[PDB]
């Protein structure tokens, strides 16, 4: 019938000649949409594949001797590592725009603006802009409860007043996750279990200022949930944002399935939750309400990033396979209406984010 | 000192 | 310090076990103050939990099957409905008191009286009464203008000689209200667009007869207004009431809130109007002069019914906190009369409702 | 025919 979402494959890395071998969470990343980079090692001479989504044909091949590279999400500004060594440089004008040698080695590092890389060692975090003259600052100190997790992402809020340190293991046979939740302002953190998750900016009615919003997903002891909390005091003058939270399905056959990914698009308020194994779900970020669940990719997937051109969210997956889900917003509400038999949230959703159903 | 990447 | 109304909490429909879920248009119901009835989904066994207001802590909850639960407005007699088959049971004499297989699915149903049950069809309206052997009499086919509109509403003079069906829908980016207003005596109705509404009896100084009332609120692209006017031919004698017109305000924070329900009190003339997110309003139902406005609710409000013992109105919220708003006695004269600087409005409500101030 | 609310 028809499909609230909207799915699409742009690619197979595969047809472009990469070994499948390097299509997984530490040789391929995805910053943004409008780059991959795959490190591969062809023949004893270690390179890099850069992959310019807007020319697929065309990939650029670079020797590269870093443990890790990861790309600007809007420029060709390339982020490489080697240990302590870091340094980045402005591809296109061939030179070395900044570079920084830590006293600890990088666990994990990710771009979390156009212009500011987030560094994690194995006992604190921190952000260093390319903005002018600077170099790395400790946001925080991490938290004993990730001691020994393998880090696999590091979030934050628009104004980077609040920051999400993601890690998971094995404990009691099942994939636990483990995230600590750090304020910048009131100089604390908490502990949290949680495996994926986002920020999002969100304007109440009745709100003349937006609301910090702290979204994430969870499938715990008592299985999988989602919850949707306002982080922070709200603005003055602005109303609480109420708690929601709501479980997350996972059918039998989907044993030790766990949510990977979350983006939130703020042009339609909807949470995408795509889980380790195939699995998209869609929530409205208002009210939690779950409005479409299925599977989207049988090969699992392991990076996930905005896309911008549909407000979705694009990702990889194991097959080298590029997908894409986003809002049909031809058909949502008549989807919601129809086939959710949720006249409320169709209204709502209709009227909120201007839509037409 | 050295790079981690070779340009062209 | 003072205010006109005065508002107060009576619950938390989570402190007593409802599912959040569970709080809303289609699955909460409160046909008067005396219950509320919400259906729940627990386990793979549905059924309703009905909560006595006079004893709040002690909710009973029983299997049911129905896609719909609505409670007599005084006594423990349900309405229960599954498709076209309708039953009604005296709950505590554990019996089927009567029972009606409809040849359309019913779309919305409320009681309009201690002993009556409105149902509405996709095309038609039915009364149903509890007295003795009768069955529904269809009362009026549907407008077109409400074809496709989310029902929402039904109401109804003293003398169920006029009869308002309420519908709303997406159109334009915004909420649409489409009220029927049927005339049983003339056989014909007029299309009207609003989004609340109330009938009310009232006795004009010089008139031996009562006027019939009907008051709407609407947020049409002209902004809101909310207008009170006599429906029908005066009754021979009467003078004709004056139809009043006024602007309703909503605040920029309120971009897409719209009138959601209306109760009047009789007791002192004043017409109770809150909004969908939580704005309440108080107008003089003789001059419709605005009394007060601020905000009660964070929460959307999706339900209300008047408030018997403080003559006021009490609804309840996504929240699940049960609000009651009324008149505040002993001090809703000084307001008018100091606050809002109008002695006329302030002596003409002393006198007219017996109050003092 | 039959009932939509088992009661007590």
């Amino acid at each position: 019938q028809i499909l609230p979402i909207r799915f699409q494959e742009h690619l197979q890395l595969q047809n472009l000649g990469i070994n499948p071998a390097n299509i997984g969470f530490s040789t391929l990343t995805m910053e943004s949409d409008k780059f991959i980079c795959i490190r591969e090692k062809v023949g004893e001479q270690a390179q890099v594949v850069i992959i310019d989504m807007n020319d697929p044909s065309n990939p650029i091949r670079r020797p590269i001797s870093a443990d890790s590279a990861i790309m600007n999400p809007a420029s060709k500004v390339i982020a490489l590592k080697a240990g302590k060594t870091l340094q980045i440089f402005n591809i296109e004008m061939k030179s070395k725009m900044k570079a920084h040698t830590m006293t600890d080695d990088v666990t994990f590092w990710k771009w979390i603006s156009l212009n500011t890389v987030a560094l994690v060692t194995d006992n604190a975090v921190y952000h260093w802009s390319m903005e002018g003259e600077s170099q790395p600052v400790k946001m925080f100190d991490r938290h004993s409860s990730l001691a020994g997790c393998q880090i696999i992402n590091y979030r934050t809020d628009a104004k980077q007043k609040w920051l999400l340190l993601t890690g998971i293991s094995a404990q009691q046979n099942r994939v636990v996750g483990a995230m600590q939740l750090y304020s910048v302002d009131r100089k604390v953190s908490q502990p949290i279990e949680g495996h994926a998750a986002s920020f999002a900016q969100f304007k109440m009615e009745g709100n003349a200022e937006e609301s910090t919003l702290f979204c994430f997903a969870v499938r715990g002891q008592a299985g999988g949930k989602l919850h949707i909390i306002e982080v922070g005091t709200p603005p003055t003058g602005n109303q609480p944002f109420p708690k929601k939270a709501v479980d997350v399905f996972f059918p039998p056959e989907a044993q030790n399935d766990f949510p990977v990914a979350m983006q939130i698009s703020e042009k339609h308020d909807v949470v995408f939750l795509i889980t380790k194994y195939g699995y998209i779900h869609l929530y409205d970020l208002e009210t939690g309400t779950c409005i479409y669940m299925n599977r989207i990719s049988g090969e699992t997937i392991f990076v996930t990033a905005p896309h911008e051109a549909t407000a979705g969210i694009i990702g990889v997956n194991r097959k080298g396979q590029v997908l894409s889900v986003c809002v049909e917003e031809e058909n949502i509400i008549p989807y919601i209406t129809n086939v959710l038999q949720n006249p409320d949230l169709a209204l709502r959703m209709a009227v909120r984010n201007n839509l037409a159903g | 000192d050295t790079n981690l990447i070779e340009f062209e």
